[PDB]
């Protein structure tokens, strides 16, 4: 639902 | 860990996490001035948030509080990035390598001269200052940790001082006095608060032509400050 | 210049002695809020405020030495933020409300009763808090709003621009005169200093949004503010 | 301009 939470955690 | 950490150590630590300079696509409309600039911005997102995991003391907080800090600081670091790679072109703005713009070109976009004019001239007072790059990388992670402190703290604030130190050591090291030292220091951090000021004019002129027709990322970037 | 020959100590105290009061507002208890009065009420005393600010700008060791346009210029980008400043810092000893005036104490509860403004609203209670865990003083407080009036519109050849700058490392020398005093080692000076200059990014930051608001029931001084 | 004004006297 948030792309920076994927960016973030990748 | 970043606390443990020298002044030396953090200095290394921060330069060696910097961004690499991206290039933008290869006279301009108001469209295609905004087109090389999204698609600039939103690759430049990626290598901040990479960056911004690399800054001490970052990793060390909640999911959702690197989420905020990012989405409050992001026009800001951008706009500092911006304005460090312009100071070697006076009277012009280092968008990429490849796209070197000055305010007549700003116009072509309505209401972009207004903050072209402040870039420039933040740019000019780096200038005027002779901002070294162990500096610049302090005032980046300064803006990275404080902009969004108060919008939620205190690992936080102990980071930011750790910070203070290292800009203070480096100046001390740069051969300035006592008096050089705070003064120098306060003139760095009474900037921070215009670039806090462009990136407020800034993030409200992208409200304005999200309405009407951005990527999703840059979308979400956004709806943040709304 | 006056400006430059000043002391620390001496700096303090013109600032001091400058200070406005502390206005009243019109704020009649029963009403129960309109809730559009409460705007009227806001409006009436930021204005009245705005006639003491003036004149304490000129009282702002340097401010004399520019010229009409460049006073007119500093304080139409300041004024806001100088408002703020103050009502955060007479907010201090009310943890949670603000002491819009002695007679005017509000929570943010009574904040909703405007749309925009909760925001707003716990952003300054966030910065008050801040002053208050701080222990910010009353030295240090006129310290901090004489160089938002300085600073803010400095970035908007002549140059009082330079001028200016040589005042405001002056008052940054006051500062760390102040803190030099308290019994705090150079690192703690170094530190609070900073600490306190990053807070006015985010009081330019209120402002700002404060000011969209707005652009979006004035006085005829703050219409003129409102460029 | 009030603010010019209220500057001047
Ligand atoms: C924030 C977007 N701006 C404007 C300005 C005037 C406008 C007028 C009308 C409509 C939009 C406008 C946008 S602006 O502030 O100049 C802004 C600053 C600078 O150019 C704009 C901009 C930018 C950023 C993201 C975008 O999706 C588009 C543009 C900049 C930028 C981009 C990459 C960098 O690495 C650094 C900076
Ligand atoms: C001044 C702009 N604001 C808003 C915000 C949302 C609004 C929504 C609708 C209408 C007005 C609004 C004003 S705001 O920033 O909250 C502002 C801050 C604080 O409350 C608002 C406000 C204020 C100032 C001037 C006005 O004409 C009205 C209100 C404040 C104030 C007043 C006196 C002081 O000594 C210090 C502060």
């Amino acid at each position: 639902h948030k792309i920076l939470h994927r960016l973030l955690q990748d | 860990l970043a606390l443990s950490l020298t002044a030396d150590q953090m200095v290394s630590a921060l330069l060696d996490a910097e961004p690499p300079i991206l290039y933008s696509e290869y006279p301009f409309s108001e469209a295609s001035m905004m087109g090389l600039l999204t698609n600039l911005a939103d690759r430049e997102l990626v290598h901040m948030i990479n960056w911004a995991k690399r800054v001490p003391g970052f990793v060390d907080l909640t999911l959702h509080d690197q989420v905020h800090l990012l989405e409050c600081a992001w026009l800001e670091i951008l706009m500092i990035g911006l304005v460090w790679r312009s100071m070697e072109h006076p009277g012009k703005l280092l968008f990429a390598p490849n796209l070197l713009l000055d305010r007549n070109q700003g116009k072509c976009v309505e209401g972009m001269v207004e903050i072209f004019d402040m870039l420039l001239a933040t740019s000019s007072r780096f200038r005027m200052m002779n901002l070294q790059g162990e500096e610049f990388v302090c005032l980046k992670s300064i803006i990275l940790l404080n902009s969004g402190v108060y919008t939620f703290k205190d690992h936080i604030h102990r980071v930011l001082d750790k910070i203070t130190d290292t800009l203070i050591h480096l100046m001390a090291k740069a051969g300035l006095t006592l008096q050089q030292q705070h003064q120098r220091l306060a003139q760095l951090l009474l900037i921070l608060s215009h670039i806090r000021h462009m990136s407020n004019k800034g993030m409200e002129h992208l409200y304005s032509m999200k309405c009407k027709n951005l990527s999703d990322l840059l979308l979400e970037m956004l709806d943040a400050h709304r």
